[PDB]
């Protein structure tokens, strides 16, 4: 009932699945990517006891639902799963249809084609979107970051690259993942407060740690004479209303919850920290980009919203980086939406619409035609 | 009677007897100050505040005072000793130790 | 209330929902009623 | 002589044995689950005198004939008794045919199947109704509480259990009975009163005694310094009429009758108080349904109707919640009844008739058929 | 009255507080971590009857004394309960000075650090030991196992944790604990047998249906066809004697108690079986540890006792393992011991007396000394 | 088994490896009993 179309901005941030459309401004999807399953089944009159609607109601039904990621490790185990999950953005919540609205795709790298072959027809199928496309998460947020040049940190949703960039080129060689997901942290959360007198394990459990990380958990700059303020500071020493309503005491965990991505000694990783994975990255990079990334250090991913957050990348950098050189990190506030910005934009690139995934063209080519001169 | 740091209450120098419930208290008219248990230095008292050894603690506005008190139900000559009410507003700090003799 | 004309309007079933969210624990009563009615 | 049928919403108050039909509003059926055995056999000319016409009529016989539950203890020792007590309430009260009208059953948890096994052929048998169906009366005031959600507190006829519930979801594994039956604080207050200058045993004397607690004995919200009001409070000093004629007085037991379901130790019970067996089953509940229980925490049973029962059912949780949260106890004056209600409600829910107990199916399964799928 | 001194091995097996000395083959020291209450104090001549008791006369004091464990959920909420707990042992059963015998303690991982910290000081000051030492119930079985390799699964006492090793070397991150105890599967049993036509509730009544599992109560391999066989298998169809002098009959619930383990689904827990624990662990072990666990597949746990423990165990490891590689669990007889005797030996190991808790050590750094570089 | 020579004969410490090399995931055990010995 309007004019030609506008493309699909659908962005399952690594945690939630966003969206908005192309030009828009907001993602208007935002939820979980959980499903969510019941266990005792109290007879019951009647019904509207969905199995699934996880979507954004199920945390309504936290508890007796549990939780299931699709791309639990930015990897979709399933799929009807986010079949439905997209079936409930674009009629519930996109309560759209996927026909005739062109979409662009967000996705990370290191995924087997197989995935984005899958995603891609059943999209056709089950959507008929007048066409699709698929984009690289992480490129998303990089003309997202509109910083040609430079590498980006994405450390978003629950995802984490290095994006060594150039006014738009990119070296995938220097370009790498920390597996480390929010939840990551969340996971040594759980471990410490519970180990340190709790007994916190429950799915939604898991919803309140991460709650707690993503409005109290921090980080201080440095760690052992900020080991030593932590072995007395009252301050932090702040107890916070378990939603319950208990009030969850706090002190250390607040920051030796994060930090571990520059150690993961405490996740016992064998990985390094993010930082370090920066500077060899740059150092791959050629000579002189590096001054570039400098003024390029753009951090990526909301989840590391928490502070100091480049306070250390720079001092780090610093202490490993020639003086001579002086370096800037680069991280929006707005970094969950600036992916879902970008890809807004480039589907939004309406000198651009040649590259969208046509129904035929994976028609006479299956999806296989996905992989080579497109994506 | 005796010398006041924020103390407009004192934790007293308890010579109680054995099962002489007593009350070392400081009332004071109070950020508010925290207040540390202490008998020996290594060693704390809340892990053994209990049911000899409990506590009653709060604000008014009317008169800008918080009580600190503590009772001991069934004295014992085990917790003969010292104690204290380390008390901290954000800014000061009160340290004078007090007398815990459960006579008998 | 409304709950009158939104349950015999609500969704067939989510009278549940409907009752339930209008305070009427007696969607139980409210069919019962309405049983009374179509008994 | 008229359309379909209507399902039989037959309700065994765990005292009494009550009951109205599908879509009825008073169960039109309301008597004692008693047996009654007279002594000496006056000879007596001719006949009528019943041995065991119990019902609703045996109480005229009170005295020389006794007391007999089957489902004593919530129960049923013996089913002939209770047999011929459906007999009676079908044709005598009901004074209906079983065989054309369906029914639905009211049970609490806690039984070994068989006992509903054995119920269900013969009440086919015996009964022939078109098809029977059978209900956890607890489920059964729990539909009847519409709340869904939160746990509903039945201490009832003679019943108690905690039912944590949660839009109709519940969790067996926190729900739990109290063996306590208006019964047993009868007992006590028989105790109490003969050891205190009364001579009170018999049936009918325990007859009394009921109607006793269930017309003037309460509770005080507290007890201590509601002990010392009892030191003297004349108020309370109030004898009543014993129904011989004498007046039976009454002072600090009007009260001290209930209370103990918070302190067994009158009944010396190891259990404990029905306030924490609600705090601990919640606590047992989910992290945040606690305030789903606050505003759901239903009472449910009459005998319970004594006053103040909620006022401490909030007091002590309060003693125990964390006035963070806002509780609320939910009673209605109808508990009773409401268990009825909901029966009636659900056998009455039209879009259910699937559920009821066919003679085939238990035919082609005997009685076993019942359990698996099925109740 | 002899040469330098015996470390003391005391051992509070989860469920019994046990304990012999370095070097020693029997925990000299077994008996209930409870405590006893009695109720009513009819009035009684002269004394000699003690409150609490409970060590290992009290259950001779059962039913009128009631039960108390401090580390209810191997969690010591209380400890002066505990101190006399030990005095008793040192006094009764040690009865032996601590003063002047070392000894190691026996702990489970997450522990919140100050209860280790009191109990410490306490027993140099209560206690005065030449030297005190503490170390997890996990790794005191684990030398234990001596297969210093492999993850060993703690199923004991009352305990549960998979210990992923390797010569030594355990993962904490992969290590993780079963809420379980024996405890537990006592409670589905009174759930069961209770409901099922019995009323079970009292302490010592846990007693006896403890007794009844640890003596009886098994798990066959399969449950389905299992299930056939239970549905008429009249073998299992046995009563046994309660020891009021009834004899409790039984069936299905011997080995439908334990197999929970392996679905808290009967438990309602929304944890998992302790064979994928066991298995997640692995996949969380390097590439090709796993091999290295089929071989150090070691069970650890006494209550786990039961029939055909390893036979699950590698069957569904098997199921779930690549039958490339081939598993074995390790499980003795004597797993209740096991732990104590690793103990006896570590403690007794004499090249080690480095490590215990010197009075002074901790004097100068009071407890809080124990933690870094020492427990 | 020959552990008994071998080990009495083994490296100090390296029992460790020995006894566990041979099977004897008691070096515990076997340090125990020559403990008992050596106490």
């Amino acid at each position: 009932d309007d004019e030609e179309t506008t493309a699909l901005v659908c962005d399952n941030g690594s945690g939630l699945v966003k969206a908005g459309f192309a030009g828009d401004d907001a993602p208007r999807a935002v939820f979980p990517s959980i499903v969510g399953r019941p266990r005792h089944q109290g007879v019951m009159v009647g019904m509207g006891q969905k199995d699934s609607y996880v979507g954004d109601e199920a945390q309504s039904k936290r508890g007796i639902l549990t939780l299931k990621y699709p791309i639990e490790h930015g990897i979709i185990t399933n799929w009807d799963d986010m079949e439905k999950i997209w079936h409930h953005t674009f009629y519930n919540e996109l309560r759209v249809a996927p026909e005739e609205h062109p979409t662009l795709l967000t996705e990370a790298p290191l995924n087997p084609k197989a995935n984005r072959e899958k995603m891609t027809q059943i999209m056709f199928e089950t959507f008929n979107v007048p066409a699709m496309y698929v984009a690289i998460q992480a490129v998303l947020s990089l003309y997202a970051s509109g910083r040609t040049t430079g590498i980006v940190l994405d450390s978003g949703d629950g995802v984490t690259h290095n994006v060594p960039i150039y006014e738009g080129y990119a070296l995938p060689h220097a370009i790498m993942r920390l597996d480390l997901a929010g939840r990551d942290l969340t996971d040594y959360l759980m471990k410490i407060l519970t180990e340190r007198g709790y007994s916190f394990v429950t799915t939604a459990e898991r919803e309140i740690v991460r709650d707690i990380k993503e409005k109290l958990c921090y980080v201080a700059l440095d760690f052992e004479n900020e080991m030593a303020t932590a072995a007395s500071s009252s301050s932090l020493e702040k107890s916070y209303e378990l939603p319950d309503g208990q009030v969850i005491t706090i002190g250390n965990e607040r920051f030796r919850c994060p930090e571990t991505l520059f150690q993961p000694s405490f996740i016992g990783m064998e990985s390094a920290g993010i930082h370090e994975t920066t500077y060899n990255s740059i150092m791959k990079c050629d000579i002189d980009i590096r001054k570039d990334l400098y003024a390029n250090n753009v951090l990526s991913g909301g989840t590391t919203m928490y502070p100091g957050i480049a306070d250390r990348m720079q001092k780090e950098i610093t202490a490993l980086a020639p003086s001579t050189m002086k370096i800037k990190i680069i991280a929006p506030p707005e970094r969950k939406y600036s992916v879902w910005i970008g890809g807004s934009i480039l589907a939004s690139l309406s000198t651009f619409q040649q590259m969208w995934i046509s129904k035929q063209e994976y028609d006479e080519a299956g999806p296989s035609i996905v992989h080579r001169k497109c994506f | 009677d005796d010398p006041i740091g924020l103390f407009v209450m004192r934790p007293q120098d308890g010579e109680v007897t054995v099962g002489g419930s007593i009350t070392f208290s400081a009332r004071v008219a109070g950020k508010p100050p925290v207040v540390k248990w202490f008998k020996g230095k290594w060693v704390d008292l809340s892990s053994k505040v209990g049911q000899h050894l409990q506590l009653h603690d709060s604000y008014d506005r009317a008169s800008k005072v918080y009580l600190f008190e503590l009772h001991i139900t069934d004295a014992q000559p085990a917790f003969t000793g010292s104690y204290r009410c380390e008390v901290s507003t954000k800014d000061k700090f009160d340290c004078s130790n007090f007398n815990l003799t459960v006579h008998e | 209330e409304d709950v009158w004309e939104i349950l015999r309007q609500a969704p067939p079933s989510e009278y549940e929902r409907i009752a339930f969210q209008y305070g009427v624990t007696d969607l139980r009563g409210m069919l019962k009623r309405l049983k009374g009615m179509r008994r």
